[PDB]
């Protein structure tokens, strides 16, 4: 497992960088969106 | 054991192996030092000759050095002409054709070179140029500058200011001090080690009518070679000093053609005592101590008894 | 890295029970050349010596073990011994490499008796001076005698000989017979034209070459064959020598004015060998 | 390395990347305190656009057009403001710019720096103080006509 | 204590994937690139002269070929396009890097017998024809075989081949120069046995085969879906391919000073 | 955790052979395929 | 697979090798190149040559030295087969209508 | 440092501080521009940026340079979106303390409005008018004198700052 | 046109393979080739993307984070709490008088 | 300082087999109607001599049997003799084959350190590069 991936760097307005090489070995924020343990936060959490 | 050059014409059963449509440029007069000729000499290129009456007095300043080394192989002088008045881009070439066609009329290969002028040029002119490299093994200069440093920082400066006039974000005011800076030091020819090559390089090779086109911005040296052929030759270049005021500055050699320090004659005070047999025991010393690196007899030889002696080494450690 | 033959099979060849008639009537010679391995490998250029420094470097820093210097350092680093004398310092192995006494004996008798042949043969070293003597005084000039084997062991020297009624120089030929090939026309003619006095390998089945004769109405087939060792006597030549010569790829060139044919010459240059391919 | 490299535009006339931006890959960045008189516009392209004659048949034409066209539609011009627009003509707005960053004044006075000669010929220098399809231009060089 | 041996053993077999040395510079490695474009335009004119000369010698050969075919002798053809399956004898000998000595017998008569007994090579070699002649079913001419049960050779190292690459593309995949070497060398395999097969299926169906000399882009469209098609070799390079700012390799750059 | 696990492998090869020695003298001649460790040649063992 | 600066040598395979002089029986010596360590100057028996010699001396022993001759011998082998093809060229065999002969042996 | 009992300048070559540091950006293998952690035991390093003037008038590729000019953004420039979410309380900077209170206070913090009124405070007390020239002697911006006193009172009052030489320490450049 | 395994092979592999198991000759690469991108293929410039670009922590419903970064650690936390909500309130009464 | 002597000796060799592979690839060229020209020969020499080795330890890769052929025997040059990495190529290092025998559990233990011994490995390498082997005419 090699821990490493293009989103550390910090891309403004549009991210125009290849997006096959993002996350590598690491779990994205829709891997963890599409996995949260919790259920359905408040509509006040908005 | 001080031993004249002999001249030579090269016969026609030799001149077969040149291709006809070259076999006119192999010259008429040649010479060997040596008494045999061997699979590879030392091949000495001089200056620029109007016809053999200066070949022969020519001959005799390698001839002291030649005589105090003795190569198996010896040596053999290739003069060079002058200049052809119907092509512009003739001479480097015809040097090439020529050298080239006097080395498969004497079924010679991979040679080593000497050369005090203009013929350095043209050596380089080998190694530098792609598809003749095959045939130069070893170029050594004596004193002859084939690079020297202005031209390195201004050609340095030169490519910077077409990639800067080439870039709109350079403001006007570095890049017109850049221009400033150039005009303020426009490149002078190399130092010339040749009485009658002065001539030459001036009129030529190096006139600033012609090298430098919107002057001392562009510069076209596609007449004698650009700097990145310069710097693409590994070849192996040695530099001989002398140990007073020379010529040739050993950085820029050492930059372009690779880290190798220039062996330094201690005899020498200037060049031109070069030629002086009193120095040409040191020369000669160094020049046979430089040929014996790269003929298979002398370093397979070498290294067979370092590894002999390593063994006898581990001999005497066995009891 | 040559291949020793394993279980593979050779297939020898077929005298055809019909008598070829065009074998007959049209002439068919088979021709043979052949040339000598080069005894020593080709000298580098100090381009190839350079970066062979530089190929070194690299392998030495780039090796699949780094920090350890062999094998045999690597195992004895790690406590455990590669030898069949279960020795693990690397010195002391390579002190006695093979554990027998008598072998050492041999190494201490080589060490004080052997040294290399020193590669360049006394032959080779040309004279301009006798040699432009006899060009001046006769005004004409033929090649050193190349009868020499021993000439120069860098490269591919071939066979070269003269027809005594023709005059001229060319490869060994002989007339091809009705029945037998082209393969074993050829290698009777190097056995019997030498008289069993070759060890002649032959690399190839069909032959190399083909040249017209209009005003022999002739096809001759020249065919490549290596010399490995034996006794080359050309007395028992029958078309007729005067002499022969060892001949480099490059002055088969030279010998084209006392040659037969132009074409032979091309074509004989095409497929001789050489062990350089810089020309 | 497919994955991993530096976006590299075509067609920079919408100067891209003074707005989208993409953080400089290399661990050590060089930044001197020299580069804020830096003028970061982008490289001058080859085939230098503006010289065409806008004929039918004249393939860069098409594609010049058919990118402009482009641009126009990804800034909203073409369907929103402007509803139809026949590309014909090759136009050209070209601004006398000096290439200063910000506003400058007269050291020798204290006055406002006098107007600029109006360009005659467009040259390289000129190119990127043109008006493009959607490129940026410094409000400091756009005080003349 | 056998097991341990082994395992140290394991750990000289294992090749470790390590990063660049950390003593390389930008100079030292800028002048290797160099040196690496001089000795590549010093080895061009070898190997163009090579090719041509290969070129003009297989162009001798056929014309050779065809001379025998157009006077009409066509057993000798026949008995000339066999293999000549006999190797270089044992005295062919090796080029080597000094001449050979004086009266040399080895250890200049010092015989240890021990060294010269021959031995076994490792690994034992046996190619798919072996099952051809020593298995069952055995031929009575090997060499001779008849067409089918080379046929069935050629169909059953197909797939076999095609499994093996599969497989050891699926555990160890390798990229760059010894990747593309190897994936090379097996798209050669598999072109040489899908035109074996072709040509059983030319000299069996003489109606495809007559179809197929007819025209051309039939010949060219039935190389393409069988998988003969050419390899292209891009084109040698002298110089320094002149880089765009985005060329940069992926990593941190090589230290100047 | 390389340590151990390192040395779990030799502690199961040797398990393993030993099971391949039980199943040789009850005389169940395994083929080749079924054996998970695919190229094993049991008349070594 | 992907850039370097650093020229591409095929790296991390090679485990080391360490160069010796091998004296061949004939006496020449070449050098060749070692993974473990290897003393210099290795005398070398069992050689190419030598074992040819060892042939030919056990040739000798059977008197097989001569020759083999292919063109006077006149044997008249002739078996035509329909289909039949080189097995010893795999890569590319043929289906030809052939001739059947014995393949040459020699015993030792 | 010192030198026969004089102060002399030494041009410490910090680059090799920084790979003594952190060897791990030696050890280059080509995928690492973009590994997640440039060095396992600084895991919280992401960018170093170098300064140093190099003279040469062609701009250094985009990759190793930071974007410095033009609009930032299209609708809103984010500077101003976030500047909301800041309070002037909020500490930015902090200096040494050569004499420690305690053991435990080694960089005394500073904020906004503690810098803003310190450079008020000296502006005003002392007099400053605009286009007025203020100098400051070098080395002084790691203590609160050219960091925040100086540079802050030349802002907030008008003033012009001036720099003296680099450093001080020698004679020759004092 | 195609090639068998369909991207042009490079000399490196190739003389390798014919001078077999040997590469001296070329060791330099080349550098990749380029993969351009269009500028105008992308979609146009939104708001909200210009808002959450620069992904700030303070979207987040359990409390002001980016204001727990810039506050003092030296603080229990539930008297932290109550802390944090009176800059954020600050920061509000100052926005509003901004407004 | 050997693969340089390697290729030159492997020009040298090329030319040699192809004089005895050429009737060959001529015969097979007039029934598939290819080209006979550079380009076809050089792929066909490309498929005879590199060959790659593999880990070895895969067991996949050691069965592969197709380089060994009669033809791919007769076509080989010898360049891979004359430089031990070339022959690290084709084959592997000579222990390096050894030992991968008893990691695909081909091998005991044992009878890998019997034949893994420093001197047994020099004998065969020099062997294998001069040709000289042991021949065992029925395997199984």
């Amino acid at each position: 497992v090699w821990l490493g991936g293009t989103a550390a760097n910090t891309s403004l307005g549009r991210d125009v960088m290849p997006s096959t090489g993002k996350y590598i070995n690491i779990v994205s924020p829709t891997d963890v969106a599409a996995n949260i343990s919790a259920g359905a936060m408040p509509p006040e959490a908005n | 054991q001080h031993a004249s050059f002999t001249p030579f014409s090269i016969q026609p059963w030799q001149a077969r192996c040149v291709g006809a449509s070259r076999r006119k440029l192999l010259p008429q007069m040649l010479m060997y030092h040596g008494a045999r000729l061997g699979p590879r000499p030392l091949i000495i290129l001089d200056h620029s000759t109007k016809g053999e009456a200066g070949v022969a007095e020519a001959a005799r300043k390698y001839e002291s050095i030649l005589s105090q080394l003795s190569w198996d192989y010896g040596a053999v002088y290739i003069p060079l002409h002058a200049q052809c008045t119907d092509s512009s881009k003739d001479l480097l070439e015809q040097s090439c054709q020529r050298i080239c066609a006097v080395m498969d009329a004497l079924d010679v290969r991979w040679t080593h070179f000497l050369t005090y002028s203009y013929g350095a040029l043209v050596a380089v002119r080998m190694a530098s140029s792609q598809e003749f490299p095959h045939r130069v093994g070893t170029l050594m200069s004596l004193d002859t500058p084939l690079v020297t440093r202005e031209f390195l920082r201004n050609m340095e400066q030169r490519e910077d200011i077409a990639k800067a006039e080439r870039d709109i974000n350079v403001p006007e005011d570095g890049l017109a001090f850049a221009k400033q800076a150039l005009l303020s030091s426009l490149e002078g020819p190399l130092p010339c080690p040749a009485a009658e090559d002065e001539s030459l390089y001036r009129d030529y090779l190096f006139d600033p009518n012609r090298i430098f086109g919107a002057g001392g911005l562009v510069r076209d040296e596609s007449r004698y070679v650009p700097l990145k052929s310069l710097l693409g030759v590994r070849h192996p270049v040695q530099l001989i000093v002398p140990s007073a005021n020379p010529l040739s500055d050993a950085a820029a050699h050492s930059e372009v053609f690779g880290h190798r320090r220039p062996a330094v004659v201690k005899c020498c005070q200037r060049h031109e005592d070069l030629f002086k047999e009193s120095a040409a025991k040191e020369v000669a010393g160094v020049l046979g101590a430089w040929m014996r690196r790269f003929e298979p007899d002398c370093f397979i030889s070498k290294r067979y008894e370092q590894a002999a002696n390593e063994m006898g080494q581990l001999m005497l450690s066995t009891a | 890295g040559f291949h020793s033959q394993h279980r593979t099979p050779v297939l020898p060849q077929v005298p055809a029970a019909e008598v070829q008639q065009a074998a007959s009537e049209s002439k068919v010679r088979v021709a043979y050349l052949l040339h000598r391995q080069p005894v020593v490998k080709p000298t580098p250029h100090p381009l190839e010596m350079e970066m062979a420094f530089l190929l070194q470097r690299e392998h030495q820093r780039y090796s699949r073990h780094e920090s350890s210097e062999s094998a045999t350092h690597f195992m004895a680093q790690r406590g455990q011994s590669i030898d069949a004398l279960n020795r693990t310092d690397p010195r002391q192995i390579q002190s006695n490499f093979f554990g027998l006494e008598l072998y050492q004996d041999a190494m201490r008798v080589v060490l004080q008796r052997y040294k290399p042949e020193r590669r360049v043969t006394p032959r080779d070293l040309w004279d301009p001076a006798t040699y432009g003597s006899s060009n001046a005084n006769s005004n004409a000039s033929s090649p050193p005698t190349r009868h020499s084997l021993h000439r120069k062991l860098d490269d591919y020297l071939h066979l070269i000989v003269r027809d005594e009624a023709s005059g001229k120089w060319t490869v060994p030929q002989t007339e091809l017979r009705g029945r037998e090939t082209l393969r074993m026309a050829a290698e009777r003619a190097i056995a019997t034209d030498n008289g069993e006095g070759l060890d002649c390998y032959v690399w190839s089945n069909a032959p190399q070459a083909t040249v017209p004769n209009a005003n022999d109405g002739s096809w001759l087939f020249i065919y490549v064959a290596t010399y490995l060792s034996g006794r080359p006597k050309f007395s028992e030549f029958r078309p007729k020598t005067i002499d022969h010569a060892w001949v480099t790829r490059h002055e088969m060139m030279q010998y084209e004015e006392n040659f037969q044919s132009p074409e032979l010459v091309r074509v004989l240059l095409d497929i001789s060998a050489d062990s350089t391919f810089e020309s | 390395d497919t994955m991993f490299q530096y976006p590299v535009y075509e067609n920079e006339l919408d100067t891209p990347h003074l707005f989208n931006i993409t953080e400089p890959p290399d661990f050590f960045v060089y930044w001197n305190v020299s580069d804020f008189e830096r003028t970061s516009y982008p490289p001058l392209p080859e085939e230098d656009h503006r010289l065409l004659l806008p004929l039918s048949g004249s393939a860069p034409w098409k594609q010049h057009r058919k990118r402009s066209l482009k641009y126009l539609r990804k800034h909203e011009i073409l369907p929103n403001y402007l509803p139809h627009v026949r590309q014909d003509v090759n136009l050209s707005v070209v601004f006398p710019g000096v290439y200063a960053t910000r506003a400058r004044l007269c050291e020798e006075t204290g006055e406002p720096l006098p107007p600029p000669p109006p360009v005659s010929r467009m040259t390289h220098r000129n190119f990127w103080m043109t008006a493009h399809c959607g490129n940026y231009i410094e409000l400091a060089d756009l005080q003349h006509p | 204590n056998e097991e341990k041996w082994a395992q140290a053993a394991m750990e000289y077999l294992h090749e470790k994937r390590h990063c660049n040395d950390s003593r390389k510079r930008q100079h030292d490695v800028d002048n290797e690139r160099r040196m690496a474009f001089a000795f590549d335009r010093y080895c061009s004119v070898n190997e163009k002269i090579f090719t041509e000369r290969l070129s003009r010698l297989s162009d001798r050969m056929t014309e050779a070929l065809e001379t025998i075919k157009q006077l009409g002798m066509d057993h000798a053809l026949e008995e000339a396009l066999m293999l000549s399956s006999e190797q270089p004898p044992l005295n062919f000998r090796r080029p080597t890097l000094t001449p050979p000595v004086a009266g040399y017998e080895p250890g200049f008569g010092l015989d240890v017998p021990q060294l010269r007994s021959r031995q076994a090579e490792y690994p034992p070699v046996g190619r798919p024809t072996d099952a051809m002649e020593f298995g069952e079913e055995k031929d009575p001419s090997f060499p001779l075989v008849e067409s089918f049960r080379v046929e069935d050779l050629t169909t059953q190292c197909l797939n076999e081949l095609e499994e093996r690459h599969g497989e050891i593309r699926e555990a160890a995949p390798t990229t760059g120069v010894e990747g593309e070497a190897w994936e090379a060398y097996v798209a050669l395999q598999k072109k040489a046995l899908a035109r074996q097969q072709l040509i059983f299926e030319l000299c069996n169906n003489g109606e495809l085969r007559e179809r197929y000399d007819s025209d051309v882009a039939f010949r060219q469209r039935v190389w393409e879906e069988r998988g003969m098609l050419p390899l292209e070799i891009e084109r040698e390079r002298l110089h320094e391919e002149p880089r765009h700012y985005a060329q940069e390799p992926a990593y941190h750059p090589f230290r100047k000073m | 955790q390389f340590r151990k696990l390192q040395d779990t492998f030799w502690s199961n090869r040797k398990v393993l052979v030993n099971r391949v020695k039980s199943m040789y003298n009850q005389g169940a001649r395994t083929s080749a395929k079924d054996m998970p460790i695919k190229t094993i040649n049991i008349k070594a063992f | 697979g992907m850039f370097a600066e650093e020229l591409s040598i095929e790296r991390s395979r090679f485990p080391r090798f360490h160069s010796t002089f091998t004296i061949q029986t004939d006496g020449s010596l070449n050098e060749r190149e070692f993974e473990f360590a290897v003393p210099p100057i290795v005398t070398l028996f069992h050689d190419r040559l030598s074992a040819h010699r060892e042939r030919q001396l056990e040739l000798a022993k059977i008197g097989k030295l001569r020759k083999e001759r292919n063109w006077e011998t006149e044997q008249k082998g002739e078996e035509s087969v329909s289909m039949a093809c080189n097995a010893l060229a795999f890569p590319y065999c043929i289906p030809k209508n052939m001739l059947k002969r014995s393949r040459v042996v020699d015993p030792l | 440092e010192v030198k026969q009992g004089v102060l002399v300048e030494r041009n410490m070559h910090f680059w090799d501080m920084i790979y003594n540091v952190i060897p791990e950006l030696g050890l280059s293998y080509p995928g690492q521009r973009f590994q997640w952690v440039h060095s396992q035991e600084f895991f919280f390093l992401k960018k170093v940026v170098i300064t140093d003037h190099n003279m040469n008038l062609l701009g250094v590729t985009p990759m190793r340079k930071m974007l410095v000019w033009g609009p930032f953004s299209y609708y809103e420039q984010r500077l101003r979106r976030l500047s909301a979410l800041l309070h002037p309380d909020d500490p930015i900077l902090a200096l040494e303390d050569p004499h420690p209170a305690l053991e435990d206070k080694l960089h005394i913090t500073y904020s906004h409005r503690n810098c803003i009124n310190a450079g008020f405070l000296f502006g005003n007390l002392m007099g400053l008018k605009a286009e007025s020239r203020f100098g400051v002697m070098p080395n002084h911006h790691v203590d609160p004198v050219g960091a925040i006193v100086a540079p802050y009172a030349a802002l907030t009052t008008g003033a012009v700052l001036v720099h003296i030489h680099s450093d001080m320490f020698t004679d020759d450049h004092a | 046109n195609r090639s068998l395994l369909g991207y042009p092979l490079r000399r490196a592999a190739a003389m390798e393979m014919l001078y077999g198991g040997i590469c001296i000759q070329h060791l330099a690469q080349p550098p990749f080739p380029l993969r351009k991108i269009q500028s105008e293929s992308l979609p146009p410039p939104s708001l909200q993307g210009e808002r959450d670009d620069l992904e700030l922590e303070v979207k987040d419903s359990t409390g002001n984070v980016m204001g727990y970064r810039l506050f003092p650690v030296n603080i229990g936390i539930r008297a932290r709490t109550e802390s944090v909500r009176v800059r954020s309130e600050d920061c509000y009464k100052r926005f509003l008088a901004q407004k | 300082m050997n693969d340089i002597y390697a290729r030159r000796l492997a020009q040298a060799t090329m030319f040699h087999q192809l004089m005895r592979c050429h009737g060959t690839l001529w015969a097979a060229t007039q029934v598939t109607k290819e080209q006979m020209d550079y380009n076809f020969i050089r792929e066909e020499f490309m498929r005879v001599n590199g060959r790659r080795a593999m880990p070895l330890l895969l067991g996949a890769a050691a069965n592969e049997n197709l380089h060994q052929l009669h033809l791919s025997h007769l076509s080989e040059h010898c360049a891979w003799g004359e430089s031990a990495r070339a022959l690290a190529v084709q084959r592997q290092t000579p222990l390096s084959q050894r030992v991968a025998a008893l990691g695909r559990m081909a091998e005991t233990i044992h009878q890998v350190k019997t034949a893994s011994t420093v001197q047994n490995l020099f004998n065969e390498q020099i062997s294998c590069m001069e040709g000289i082997s042991s021949f065992e005419e029925e395997p199984l």
